[PDB]
């Protein structure tokens, strides 16, 4: 499924144009502020939910059950620590 | 013609790292491969020169060690830097399969560098879990107790095996001089199927994030992927630094500084962090051969992937319900190492076997479920 | 510009030549400075500071 | 998952009246959250193409959509690298996103099916 | 758990080597030699350390010789082959109260007494715990607390009853540089004694981090320069397609 | 759009001075700074790692 | 004299005065309960661990950078 | 009191039980016992309780006098085993193992 240069296995191309320019002509850190700020913000903000939500639910998870385990293991705990055991 | 391409030994080395096509739009994930050949080179480099210092004899290795430490020039970096180097073995390899998974890269025509993969993380955990045993401290000694006592699940002969790999009674001296000629012998042999891996995938090339075909559209490994390697290798060297120079002793046990006793058992013996899961998934089972079978299990159903996995596309990027099961399968994946190293108490047991649920539930029902569904929408949503 | 390219940069033997010595430069001038800092940041500290007492 | 499934059991669903109805407006969102016109893919694009079947589909595709899958597979991997998104023309409308790819594969899977009921026939 | 259990957690003090380009303060390091000598050496080995680790630390060569030449260690035998010792050398390790386990136990009412070379590293806490523990003996144990028979209330000792007696009053040491030596102070100045035992290449191993942060910063840096110079042909390209 | 000849609008990168000399010799002391660090780097790893091998303080 | 000895009185009656009076009353309570018979006959006996444990963590939290730094 | 002798590496429990210790061990029915054994089986003298102190889940030393059976308790996996060393709750599956041993004299037992 992968070829080799002259042959990769591509579909035949034709109709495209390609351009560039050199490494030494162009400015490598060109619009790096707008990137670093405007590009950045766009990537997150379409990605946020996908990490949010998970993390803030096993996070909520692990907290209550932390809790649960320290309150169980006090004075105050010993009846309900009794039972659960 | 170019004798890169006219040699075959130097054609060889050309067709992985130099005229290489790739994909031209390989995202940072795609580093982790040279970050784990990195760590593998370190690993090399100062697991062969703490060999050259170490005594496997149970009478004198935590001492040699100690030795290492205190005599030897720059030994407390070698061996900081080995010990170290092992936690990021496992980061850079729970990445590069959080890739895969994430990217399809399990799919056809990649069954094989990914079946491959899994013998490789396999391989690592035995390595690294010999490794630890060498320096004979108390979580060196109980560990190897509790883990080679596994082997008493497997039914008649279990018992036998566990005393033949021990080369005595308990663990002790004959334990540790083997477990350093295997953990010598391990990175070889993990060194040669990571090659094997690679060629394996040499058929197919690297996949991408989009998940389409790169045949259309390729470039060379070097100059491109080359630099932009460097660019991790110095973050590696970055974290590595953090930890080697500054905070030498955070991921590790303070009870593995005291010699091991086998009469005293430590307060509690937890494996080192990376191994953390699989323990939770252990200890979630109350018999113990179930609890080793689905312990193993839990690294064998990767295996499965290519099957369950009934997509038409390949990988997440474009998957909005996949990316949801997968951002609660790697969390629920650090959960379960969590729990791994809370006390046997309440309620962390009914949490530990929840997640244990979930973690096989992913495989085998969710999975194969989300990716029909999404293939309808696919379809109906583009009519 | 042209005088140093044509000197330092243009042949890769010279280039090389420059970056090693360089090296050796900075290796020898970062060791001097570091020293340096490190017994002023740690002043009073080190075993240098108090010897003078025994 | 063959496309021959998929195709089959979307069937099903257009065909009942409830479940269009439900499942019709969750499609619509799904293909809109996916995002893959905004890198001005058609959704045909995106198949899985690394099998048999699908390079015979691919070689059966007339030779002006051939070109035009091409040009947007190189497109799509440019704005892929640049991290940067489709603008203006280069997105692709709903009205363009044609299912140019779903016949030549669903022909190709029919005759490979009909090959393996036909090599297990039992002369009655 | 129960609190009681693990133990109370210590308070995070400000030790002088808390800090990525802090050392060891040597002056605390040789007062904390001085404690550990005349209190803790008592009942406790340091085996791991030899003379010649002290010398440049916190003594002269000379005065480490002292210290030395003041003990007798075990001789190859003589011509007879009968035993003989000698007077020690640098090469010497600090030698320890005891002959074995049993007679350390024997001492110590059944408890056995650990070895300090690697204790600041082989408990959670670290010098935090080890000051916390050597000042933390309350007068009387909290109400309702039943110590074992040669047990002591500690808070930060896990289950609260350790075989060792507090030991740190104010003036059992008389150090030598005219610090006055409180409980505190002398707590203060082994534990960190104890913590250089434990991981003697501190000083040097953060000063060659600080070396190391500032070339890898900089070599980051400069590859993220030449990655983008590199790339900058395959970021910038540009595409006219005519459908043929 | 069609025309071939037409270069796209390069004009948000291209540098004015892209053919004079001291142009490249920027770009190359980005380079051989990057060698430089690299160099100095390896020479201080090589000579701290293999110096374990020289008598240990014990010998 | 040892400089804790007036932080650590000075951080009870003061910012942790609270915790203080809690493990008073704690104690004064099982005192009393050792004090009555058939106590050592008893399912659950109390102790002041907990109050103890709240006390200390509160003192050492309001103390610990005060006492370094009179050293 | 409980003693631990080491033997083979392995650590021995030795524990001298009092009367109304082997009373509370001869209680429990033998049927409910993932491992069914009287005390009768285990020692050959109701006053020496000779284990191995192993625990026969995975391979921990139970820590005696805890648990919940109040015998041993085994820290790792949490596995209470009882005044006979007897498995009641937790994943070990076996009794605590009991050595060959022989009392030469009655004052001094040889394993
Ligand atoms: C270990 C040793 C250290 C070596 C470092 C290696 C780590 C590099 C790596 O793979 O991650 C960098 C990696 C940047 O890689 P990239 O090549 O810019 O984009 C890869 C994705 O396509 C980027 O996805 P995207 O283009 O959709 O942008 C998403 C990203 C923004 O990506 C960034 O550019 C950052 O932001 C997030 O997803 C943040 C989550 C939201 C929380 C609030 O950052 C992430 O993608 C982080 C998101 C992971 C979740
Ligand atoms: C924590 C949960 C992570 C969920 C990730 C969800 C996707 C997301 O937002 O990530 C950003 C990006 C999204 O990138 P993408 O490639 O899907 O999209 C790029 C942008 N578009 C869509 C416009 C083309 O995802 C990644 O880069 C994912 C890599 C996964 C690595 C996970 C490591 C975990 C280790 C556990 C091993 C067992
Ligand atoms: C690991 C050790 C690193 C050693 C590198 C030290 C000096 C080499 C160097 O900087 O290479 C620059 C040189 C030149 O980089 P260059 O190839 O970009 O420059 C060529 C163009 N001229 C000569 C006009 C400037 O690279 C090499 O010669 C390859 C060796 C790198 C290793
Ligand atoms: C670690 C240290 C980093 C590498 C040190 C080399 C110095 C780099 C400067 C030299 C340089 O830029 O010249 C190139 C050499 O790079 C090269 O030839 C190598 C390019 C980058 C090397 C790193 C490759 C991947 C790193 C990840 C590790 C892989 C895992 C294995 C452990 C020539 O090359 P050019 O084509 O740009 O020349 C263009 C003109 N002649
Ligand atoms: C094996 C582990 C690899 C990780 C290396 C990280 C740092 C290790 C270097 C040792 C060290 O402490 O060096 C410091 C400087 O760090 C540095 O400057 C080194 C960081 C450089 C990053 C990597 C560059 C190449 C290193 C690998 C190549 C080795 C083989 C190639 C020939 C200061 O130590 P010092 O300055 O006192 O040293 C004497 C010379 N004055
Ligand atoms: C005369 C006896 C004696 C003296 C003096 C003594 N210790 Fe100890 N120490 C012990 C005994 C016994 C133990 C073991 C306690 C136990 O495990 O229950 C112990 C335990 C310790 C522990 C470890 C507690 C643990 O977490 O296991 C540290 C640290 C320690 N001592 C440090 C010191 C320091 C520092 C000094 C004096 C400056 C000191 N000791 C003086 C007898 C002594
Ligand atoms: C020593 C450990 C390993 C090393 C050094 C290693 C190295 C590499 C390298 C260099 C690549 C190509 C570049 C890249 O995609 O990052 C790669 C690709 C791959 N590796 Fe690994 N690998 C290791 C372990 C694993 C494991 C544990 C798995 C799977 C469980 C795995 C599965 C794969 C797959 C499927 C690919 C192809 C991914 C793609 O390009 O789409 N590898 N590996
Ligand atoms: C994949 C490669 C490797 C991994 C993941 C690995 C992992 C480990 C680990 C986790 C330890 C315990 C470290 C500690 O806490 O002190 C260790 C110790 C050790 N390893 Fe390795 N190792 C690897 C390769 C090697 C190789 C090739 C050698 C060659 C002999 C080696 C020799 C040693 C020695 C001698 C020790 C004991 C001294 C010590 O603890 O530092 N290792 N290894
Ligand atoms: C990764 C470290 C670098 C060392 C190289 C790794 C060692 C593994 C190499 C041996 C495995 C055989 O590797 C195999 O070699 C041949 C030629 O070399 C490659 O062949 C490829 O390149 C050559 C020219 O470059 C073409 O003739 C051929 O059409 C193409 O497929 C295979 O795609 C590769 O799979
Ligand atoms: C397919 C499985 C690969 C081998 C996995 C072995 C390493 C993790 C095993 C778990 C483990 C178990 C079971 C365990 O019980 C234990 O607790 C005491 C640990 O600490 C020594 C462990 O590490
Ligand atoms: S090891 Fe004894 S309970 Fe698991």
């Amino acid at each position: 499924y992968m070829g080799w240069w002259g042959h990769m296995g591509s579909p035949p191309q034709k109709g495209i144009a390609g351009y560039t320019i050199s490494p030494f002509a162009a400015r490598p850190f060109a619009g790096v502020v707008h990137a670093a700020i405007f590009n950045t913000f766009r990537r997150t903000k379409n990605q946020a939910l996908f990490v949010i939500l998970p993390v803030s639910f096993f996070y909520y998870v692990w907290t209550q059950a932390s809790e649960k385990n320290e309150w169980l293991y006090t004075k105050a705990g010993r009846h309900e620590l009794a039972k659960a055991l | 013609m170019a004798l890169r391409k006219k040699n075959s030994l130097l054609n060889m080395a050309n067709s992985y790292v130099l005229d290489s096509p790739q994909p031209s739009n390989l995202n940072y994930f795609w580093n982790f491969g040279s970050l784990l050949a990195l760590c593998l080179v370190i690993q090399l480099a100062t697991g062969i020169t703490l060999a050259m210092h170490y005594t496997s004899h149970a009478s004198l290795a935590f001492d040699s060690v100690e030795h290492i430490m205190r005599d030897v020039n720059f030994g407390w970096f070698i061996r900081y830097a080995h010990a170290n180097t092992a936690s990021f073995f496992f980061i850079c390899i729970y990445a590069h399969m959080g890739r895969n998974i994430y990217y399809g890269s399990y799919k056809t025509p990649r069954v094989l560098p990914w079946s491959i993969g899994v013998i490789i993380f396999l391989l690592l955990i035995i390595t690294a879990f010999m490794g630890y045993v060498l320096v004979f401290g108390q979580m060196s000694l109980w560990g190897a107790t509790v883990i080679c006592n596994l082997v008493s699940a497997i039914p008649w002969l279990g018992e036998d095996i566990v005393h033949f790999l021990w080369g005595g009674f308990s663990v002790g001296n004959p334990t540790l001089q083997r477990f350093f000629a295997l953990h010598y012998l391990m990175p070889f042999v993990l060194a040669v199927f990571a090659l094997l891996h690679l060629i394996a995938l040499h058929t197919a090339g690297s996949s991408n994030p989009l998940g389409i075909t790169s045949n259309v559209d390729k470039l060379s490994m070097h100059p491109y992927y080359s630099f932009k390697d460097l660019i991790t290798v110095f973050a590696f060297l970055l974290m590595f630094t953090l930890f080697v120079f500054f905070s030498p002793d955070k991921l590790g046990h303070p009870d593995n500084y005291i010699p091991a006793n086998p009469m005293v058992t430590p307060a509690s013996i937890v494996p080192e962090w990376y191994l953390l899961p699989f323990y939770a998934i252990l200890r979630a089972i109350p018999d113990k051969l179930g609890g080793v079978i689905a312990m193993v299990a839990a690294i064998l159903i990767l295996l499965i992937l290519p099957i369950v996995d009934r997509s038409i596309i390949r990988g997440n990027a474009f998957k909005p319900i996949s990316k949801l099961l997968f951002g609660f399968f790697i969390c629920n994946f650090l959960l379960l190492g969590v729990l791994g190293q809370v006390h046997i108490e309440p309620p962390f047991i009914v949490l530990g076997q929840i997640c244990t649920i979930f973690y096989f539930s992913y495989f085998l029902i969710l999975l194969p479920m989300v990716s029909t569904i999404e293939n309808i929408f696919f379809y109906i949503g583009s009519l | 510009a042209t005088t140093f390219y044509n000197v330092f940069v243009k042949r890769n033997s010279a280039f090389v030549a420059t970056i090693l010595a360089s090296a050796f430069v900075f290796d020898m001038t970062f060791e001097t400075a570091i020293d340096n800092f490190w017994d002023r940041i740690n002043a009073g500290k080190q075993w240098k500071d108090i010897r003078h007492k025994y | 998952a063959s496309i021959t499934s998929v195709v089959k059991t979307s069937e099903l669903i257009l065909k009942s009246p409830l479940l269009s109805k439900i499942v019709v407006p969750l499609a619509k969102t799904y293909v809109k959250f996916s995002g893959y016109r905004q890198l001005g893919f058609k959704m045909n694009d995106l198949i899985i193409e690394e099998t048999p079947n699908m390079q015979l589909a691919l070689r059966r595709l007339p030779p002006t959509e051939s070109y035009d899958r091409v040009y947007r597979l190189i497109r799509a991997t440019q704005f892929s690298l640049s991290h940067k998104l489709a603008t203006g023309n280069d997105i692709t409308k709903p009205e363009e996103d044609d299912h140019y790819l779903i016949p030549y594969i669903l022909d190709v899977e029919a005759e490979a099916f009909e090959k393996d009921a036909l090599d297990n026939l039992e002369v009655v | 758990m129960t609190a009681a259990e693990h133990g109370l957690h210590p308070a995070e003090y400000p030790w002088p080597q808390n800090g990525m380009l802090s050392t060891f303060d040597h002056a605390s390091l040789r007062r904390g030699y001085q404690v550990y000598k005349e209190v803790c050496a008592a009942c406790h080995s340091l085996d791991r350390i030899a003379w010649r680790n002290l010398v440049g630390v916190t003594h002269t060569t000379d005065e480490a010789k002292a210290f030395a030449e003041e003990l007798e260690y075990d001789d190859e035998p003589d011509d007879e082959g009968n035993p003989r010792k000698r007077p020690g050398k640098l090469a010497d390790y600090i030698p320890g109260p005891y002959p074995n386990e049993q007679a350390a136990r024997a001492a110590n009412q059944g408890a056995l007494p650990p070895d300090l070379s690697l204790i600041a590293k082989a408990r959670h806490g670290g010098a935090d715990y080890i000051f916390a523990l050597l000042t933390g003996y309350p007068d009387e144990p909290p109400a309702g607390v039943v110590l074992a028979p040669g047990m002591n209330y500690n808070p930060y000792f896990p289950g609260g009853g350790i075989g060792m007696a507090r030991t740190l009053f104010d003036g059992v040491v008389e150090y030598e540089d005219g610090t006055p030596a409180t409980t505190s102070q002398m707590a203060k100045d082994v534990a960190a004694f104890l913590t250089w035992a434990a991981e003697p290449e501190h000083d040097e191993r953060k000063k060659l981090g600080l070396k190391a942060i500032i070339v890898i910063s900089a070599m980051l840096g400069l590859s993220v320069y030449i990655k983008k110079f590199k790339w900058s042909p395959i970021k910038n390209r540009k595409f006219i397609y005519n459908p043929p | 759009g069609k025309s071939t000849y037409k270069i796209p609008d390069f004009t948000p990168y291209l540098k004015k001075d892209r053919n004079t000399d001291a142009n490249r010799l920027f770009s190359y002391f980005m380079i051989g700074s990057f060698g430089m660090l690299s160099a100095a780097g390896a020479k201080a790893t090589v000579q701290d790692f293999l110096s374990n091998m020289s008598a240990s303080a014990d010998v | 004299p040892d400089p804790a000895i007036a932080l650590h009185e000075a951080a009870a009656e003061g910012p942790c005065h609270d915790f203080k009076h809690h493990f008073d009353e704690c104690v004064e309570r099982v005192t009393k309960a050792q004090e009555a018979e058939d106590y050592d006959h008893a399912e659950y006996k109390e102790d002041c661990v907990e109050e103890f444990f709240h006390l200390q963590h509160c003192i050492n939290d309001n103390t610990a950078d005060k006492l370094f730094r009179v050293l | 009191k409980n003693v631990i002798i080491k033997w083979r590496g392995k650590p021995i429990f030795i524990r001298h039980r009092t009367s109304e210790e082997i009373e509370e061990a001869n209680e429990v029915n033998v049927a409910t016992l993932r491992d069914p054994q009287t005390d009768d089986e285990r020692v050959q003298k109701p006053e020496w309780l000779v284990m191995i102190g192993v625990c026969t889940h995975l391979g921990c030393v139970p820590i005696g006098e805890a648990g919940d059976f109040g015998g041993w308790f085994c820290p790792c996996h949490g596995s209470h085993y009882d005044i006979s060393g007897r498995i009641r709750r937790g994943p070990a599956p076996l009794n605590l193992e009991i050595p060959e041993y022989d009392f030469a004299d009655a004052e001094t037992l040889v394993i």
